């Protein structure tokens, strides 16, 4: 968990070739201590204190656990944990040397890099993944035995 | 080269700032009424993964922390949670006919007050024997300090206040960060952090002027503030050394129970067994005048190697301000650590006075009524470091003078929970590649 | 043609009508012990993204609302939560020997009374100076009116009761539909009809019979009934003009705080200045003349031009549903508004009596007390509509006779939801088409 | 945002040639102002009002906003807004003119035409998706090298 | 073969036994305010959809099941949350000036007290008619017997106490077994199980030493116990026949309503129309006799057919060991049913006495005060089994002894949650097969 | 539901032939009763009993019920209710006959022979599924059009 987080790309390329660095199921599995005793505990005392402040935390992370999945879905990316677009890299002007990037520069360092622009590649990426590619699928609804390919 | 396409990558291990709340965590070992356990919260306290990183540098700061408001509001709700279903007194609130005790040595006191009470069937009333500290009651024949103000209801005498220590451990989606490096002061860039999913044990003590128990650093013992310059800042100093204070209340006290109106009993402090000296704490001279030349020594890396010189906490105030005030066992003591305090520029005992009647230990308003405790009170732990001020003034150049300050809460607080620092975690990057799909 | 397939589609605009929960949005401004603030509950209030749809002709209705019970239910809830940690006046319901008071003009009045009390350390009590009006004590010399009924907790004086104004936001999966056709009476399908996240500033006022600061109507001045047929409905109107309502009370009325048992203080009003006076409230009779005659000549849109009448308030009952009620800085005023219904078909001062303990606005039951204001109270802002009755009878053609009825709260509300509504969103649709799956 | 509800299904395919015209992430984004201020209260106050109002309206939304993946999940639908099936428009008796249909017709009165059977389509889909086709990918375990098509 | 391949399959039947939270069900009939059905909880309670599986001989246990207590700690918390906002009674534990009553027969009694009380405006006491029974009041004349425990805070009239039947539904992720084996005993393997989503209609009745409208069991009326070897353990029986009680009381019980300060009414028994009999039950000794036989028929089963006796409650304890003890329509009875346990081996009147004090019907501490009922209290419903115990001691082979003990209340409902279990449903399952996936 | 769990798993193998013999819709089909009266109930009464004990039991079947959706994902498995992988079967000595396991077992039984390995299966899957061959999808990235098969 998180072991690599102060690698750089290069040396976090290995966190790619491995399960993103366990990063994913330590965000779910760090619900099991609070899984194991939420009801565990056997008392009156007519009140509770952490009655809201855990379950505030608790749907706080489900929430947060969910708009990503709703945005690798609606990027067609659900289920993949990496994927690349047909989105290119764009006119985004922070345009550079990638051996440069995939060698010698921290993930962190890395969104130093592209904390501008991260909403415009978000719009950007739905763009492509919806408004030509899923009416190019409504176009392979013909099935002709003649003429298929003019 | 070619153009490059985008791709995202789930799980990047990225992390921003953030502030969210996080919950207790504890052990289990029956009589679970603890003011702070609140019957176990999350009695589960797993075995501790801890992670190191070793190749990022992470700042950290202890004086924008988030966690110590979140330490510190919880303890007053647990306080007020735990004092909730107890006994209200206001029916104590009345005149008092006092007079003096008579059989030890003077320069303890206490005084012998009786009243009309008992109240049982709504109709009998009774002259039922007490015995009150001094610094509780005020003249006019007598009456309680708090009755010009709020309410007085008691502790329930079977919960106790030992500080049992507690975790802190992250919700899902955030991490808890710990500095590693053995001199980092109070702020800054921490070149050797490490990953924790819940904190240490961290017992809730409550001291002003001297914290105990505390967490002790290495042999540098080491200077915190937030700025040296302004002088309306306190200073903490943290300890390495475990110097005793050998704590003690040489009285007997014997209990006396009182029946109030329907099945709620009042615990007084009956006639003891009659041996009436002073509460004291002895501290070894030579050991304390070892720690105090470590710590004049790093405080002239501060500034100039001149003439510091220590002071009592002023004149007048309060006692919360002045004195170095604690619980022993729920017993509530109040020392004057005058004699520690001389200029250092080149064993021993306290005078401890005990009230029984406390306020709330923050706030103005409510206020509880200690019980009194059977037997003999002595109890005896280290100490991890002081809390001091720089007058500064007009002394441009020489005779540096400091007073132990501090009368926030937060302080103490502050003092454990520099080394940890709370993420959330952002699993979403993106990058270019040379990957692209392959259209259909 | 072909055999078509079923094609499902995620995200389709449909709604359908529902009844959800909703919460309140305002902004922030310290001082946020409001009683309907509740601590800026959700203090946000983003930019209001409004959507137009233009091409739906929606159905509305606003006696069938669920909205306004959520509205009246949960200021009844935020009323008791800030009700409840304030002083309890279960020690003052003992009885009062009074006397009137002699310094200015009668017609006002005042009770000059006196009681043993004070009860500070539960032995020794005084006789006590307060100053009551009419209206909230009886004789046997006297009580307090509540004392047959429960108690008499009075209100906190630091809070307020100034109704800023709220914003009731959807929550995720539901949409607040919006009418903007500036002729929807109060029942049927709105041609143009809007979506908004939250809805705009409604100020929680109370007020019987005369609604205040409202959300004012374009220049058609509106009639708002279930039906008009039966008779036993209320009839809302709104307005397009601001008219204003100068109102004040005199005195200057200085406040007395009384210590009672533990720190628990009372506020009881002091000899005043000298200077008793009436309250009263200046309308302008040209614009208030102006006002009925575009009212009368759309209530005779309804049915036949002739003959209209409007009366005092009729059958008795308690002030709540024969004067004009509210309250002004947190003082409650009670006024004789007879004079504004004489027979319109072809400056006015007001008397306003205060009363000072209140029951509970809506219920039977407890009862607040409110404490005095110091200085002189003025406020002044605009009417929006009456509610009014029509009484009907054996008035087979001719003489129709209206009174300003209504002690419901839920129709002050109903004035400000009408054009709104809640919906559900099913993003679930599916569809023949042409596309066929390529079974593998 | 519910831009072209009032349109007719012809002119909201261009809904669908847009994200659902926002529907999905409006689903999702009405959480981001509760999501804004659950905790940046500083408030002691001792009660909570909206303590259960808002906790219960905001796991209603997590609960709804979860059947619908859970459905998209039991079609094979799962990521795809938009998907077709091996069900064909079947014996439903609302058999019509497809110009009928996506020209003029709101998606409200589409509702109004299919609100019958509509669950009665929903048990139809699960049937070929799993019934026949997961056992017919079973059939897909064979990997022949001389009789495959026989 | 061929190396297989390991293929996931989601939704696997199998399940896990665990432990969770369920919650009420019940339906709608006004007057919801009962103290068990907290205005309606879950107030669906759809079609009960029941399935079979046939082929499963599914292990069970009563001895360890977990909803018992969560049947248990829900009745006492529905207790206390109904009993907190009525009136507290500690202005009554006053001196009690009492006297006999003298119209009708003896061996009943009642005691005539009178007080100084009604303490209406704070200042004004009265000499009160009060008409308490025996067994609440003791002497020094007289005293309430709570008044050296704790606070009598009483009932609120309008709510009721008949124990209307809910459902325990399981929620998602989990699934109620039960057992359909017509005799399976207590603790085994049930061949013949199904699965339900929510329980049957449970009336949660409290009746010490007999269960009250039960489950009754097929013919075989079956003996539950831990095991039969420890005598220290209580043995549960149950029925197949419906007994009837005909439980009443006979007086006509007048009402009187006292003022206590602010708007807290407080009824007392006014003096009653004069013919003061004593409460009893009619039991049948025919069937009586006939369940006995077949109860014995089936105890000879466990241990050799010879020398059955039956005893008195034991003798000693608080009634609640020692009298069947329930409530009739908010009346709560204990009848000495010494008469019901001669040697079996080869009309009935019971006499009911009355408390109207009631202490925590399981604890000790906080008390509450029944109010009166108007008019003449007759009941009758069934019973469904006892509460047995084996003495042993030195009875080795001859003289097998039982007296009817019995003082939990989690043995009611242990009584019938015997065939229902809850298990977890662990939908992942893995297994190999010979498909492999088409690596691309 | 449920409906032949006492079935050995050739008779269960027709709940694979049906959607797991209603398992996961009957996991999230349960909430239904909760989610028809949270707010139905219009009464005041100062507090609530099941106010935190409906909603710990609500949001322990969401963090259940996302635990193997999250799982599924982890292994390419995400929407398929049955796939199979690329692990083989293993050097898991549990070893047998075919036609003695999906003739003949229960699946509860099925469980008492796997019940331990379990967790070791579970990790075995990810390796497979990532850490070869998500790189090998990454080694599809060249296309040349002279040398692709070289
Ligand atoms: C200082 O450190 C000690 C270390 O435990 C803290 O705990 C106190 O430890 C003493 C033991 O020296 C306890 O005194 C006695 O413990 C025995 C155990 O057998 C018990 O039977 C006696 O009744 C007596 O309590 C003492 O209870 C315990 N707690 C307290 C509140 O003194 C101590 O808390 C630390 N002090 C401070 C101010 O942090
Ligand atoms: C009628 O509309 C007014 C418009 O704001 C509502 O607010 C009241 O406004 C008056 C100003 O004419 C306030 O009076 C004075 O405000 C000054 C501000 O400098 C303050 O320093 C004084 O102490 C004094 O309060 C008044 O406070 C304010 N609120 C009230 C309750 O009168 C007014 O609420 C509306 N009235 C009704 C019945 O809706
Ligand atoms: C024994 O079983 C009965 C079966 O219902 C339980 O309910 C009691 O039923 C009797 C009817 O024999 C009720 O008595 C009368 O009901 C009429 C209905 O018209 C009502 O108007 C009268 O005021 C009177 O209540 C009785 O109320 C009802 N409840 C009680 C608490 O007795 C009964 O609860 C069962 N008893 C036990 C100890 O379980
Ligand atoms: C404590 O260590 C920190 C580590 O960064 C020092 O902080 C900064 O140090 C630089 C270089 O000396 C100064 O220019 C900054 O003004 C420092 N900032 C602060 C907030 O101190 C710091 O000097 C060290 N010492 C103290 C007493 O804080
Ligand atoms: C207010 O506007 C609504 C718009 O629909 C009118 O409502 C209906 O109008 C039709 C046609 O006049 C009548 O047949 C219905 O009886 C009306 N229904 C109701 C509930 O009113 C309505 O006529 C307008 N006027 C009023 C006074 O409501
Ligand atoms: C009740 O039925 C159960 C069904 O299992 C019996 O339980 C076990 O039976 C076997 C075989 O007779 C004994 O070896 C075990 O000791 C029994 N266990 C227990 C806990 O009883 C049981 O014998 C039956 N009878 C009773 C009185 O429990
Ligand atoms: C005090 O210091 C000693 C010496 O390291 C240590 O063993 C002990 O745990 C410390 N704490 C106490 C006595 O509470
Ligand atoms: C009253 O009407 C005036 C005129 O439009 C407006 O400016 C003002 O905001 C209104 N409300 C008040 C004074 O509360
Ligand atoms: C409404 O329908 C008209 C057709 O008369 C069309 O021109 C217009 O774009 C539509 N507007 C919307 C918002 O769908
Ligand atoms: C008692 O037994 C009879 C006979 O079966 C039954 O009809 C009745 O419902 C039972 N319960 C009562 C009277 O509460
Ligand atoms: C139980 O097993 C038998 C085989 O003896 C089979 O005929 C029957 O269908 C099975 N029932 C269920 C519910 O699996």
């Amino acid at each position: 968990f998180l072991g690599a987080a102060g690698s750089t790309m290069g040396a976090a390329s290995m966190t790619l070739t491995v399960q993103a660095r366990n990063l994913l199921s330590g965000i779910v599995q760090q619900q099991s201590n609070l899984l194991r005793a939420p009801e565990a505990q056997q008392h009156l005392l007519k009140l509770t204190v952490w009655g809201i402040k855990q379950l505030q935390a608790r749907v706080l992370a489900v929430e947060r656990y969910l708009r990503d999945q709703q945005l690798l879905g609606i990027w067609g990316c659900s289920g993949k944990l990496i994927c690349c677009t047909n989105v290119p890299w764009n006119s985004s002007w922070s345009n550079r040397n990638l051996s440069e990037i995939w060698d010698n520069m921290t993930w962190l360092q890395w969104e130093k890099e592209i904390s501008n622009y991260t909403q415009l590649i978000y719009g950007l990426l739905e763009e492509s993944q919806n408004q030509q590619e899923k009416n190019e699928q409504d176009l392979l609804a013909l099935d002709k035995w003649a003429s298929l390919w003019n | 080269a070619e153009n490059l396409w985008v791709t995202v990558y789930y799980g990047v291990p990225v992390w921003k700032d953030a502030e969210t709340t996080l919950f207790c965590a504890s052990d289990a070992r029956t009589e679970k009424h603890n003011v702070w356990a609140t019957h176990a919260c999350v009695p589960t306290d797993p075995n501790p993964q801890e992670i190191h990183l070793e190749n990022v540098t992470e700042e950290f700061n202890m004086w924008k922390n988030n966690m110590v408001e979140q330490m510190h509001t919880d303890i007053i709700s647990l306080w007020d949670q735990s004092l909730k279903p107890c006994v209200k007194l206001t029916p104590l609130c009345v005149t008092l006919q006092c007079t003096n005790v008579t059989n030890n040595i003077t320069d303890d006191e206490l005084k012998n007050c009786s009243f009309n009470m008992t109240t049982e069937l709504r109709d009998k009333k009774q002259k039922v024997y007490s015995l009150f500290y001094r610094l509780d009651v005020v003249q006019i024949e007598y009456r309680l300090i708090n009755c010009n103000t709020s309410a007085i209801t008691q502790a329930c005498p079977k919960v106790s206040f030992e500080p049992i220590p507690i975790h802190y451990c992250a919700p899902a989606g955030f991490a808890i960060l710990k500095c590693k490096d053995k001199k980092f002061n109070g702020t800054g860039p921490c070149p050797s952090v490490s990953t924790v999913q819940c904190t240490h044990g961290i017992k809730p003590v409550v001291s002003t002027q001297l914290l105990l128990n505390g967490s002790l650093a290495e042999e540098e013992v080491m200077i915190r503030s937030e700025n040296i310059t302004n002088n309306a800042k306190n200073i903490l100093v943290q300890f390495n050394t475990p110097v005793q204070i050998n704590c003690t209340r040489p009285n007997n006290n014997t209990r006396k129970s009182i029946r109030i109106g329907p099945g709620q009993a009042f615990y007084a402090t009956g006639d003891i067994i009659g041996d009436i000296r002073q509460a004291h704490c002895n501290v070894s001279k030579a050991t304390w005048n070892e720690t105090l030349g470590k710590v004049v020594k790093q405080l002239r890396k501060h500034f100039g190697n001149n003439t510091i010189i220590r002071f009592a906490n002023s004149s007048g105030g309060d006692l919360e301000v002045t004195t170095h005030s604690f619980n022993c066992g729920g017993e509530f003591f109040y020392c004057n650590t005058s004699g520690l305090f001389n200029s250092t520029w080149i064993s021993i005992t306290l005078p401890c006075r005990i009230k029984q009647i406390i306020n709330m230990w923050q706030r103005i308003g409510q206020a509880m009524y200690a019980p009194p405790i059977q037997g003999v009170i002595r109890c005896v732990s280290n100490i991890t470091g002081l809390i001091l001020t720089r007058d500064g003034g007009s002394t441009n150049s020489t005779t540096e003078t400091f007073r132990p300050g501090g009368g926030d809460m937060r302080d103490n607080w502050r003092s454990e929970l520099y080394k940890y620092k709370v993420v959330k975690i952002e699993p979403l990057g993106v990058a270019p590649t040379r990957c692209k799909r392959r259209v259909v």
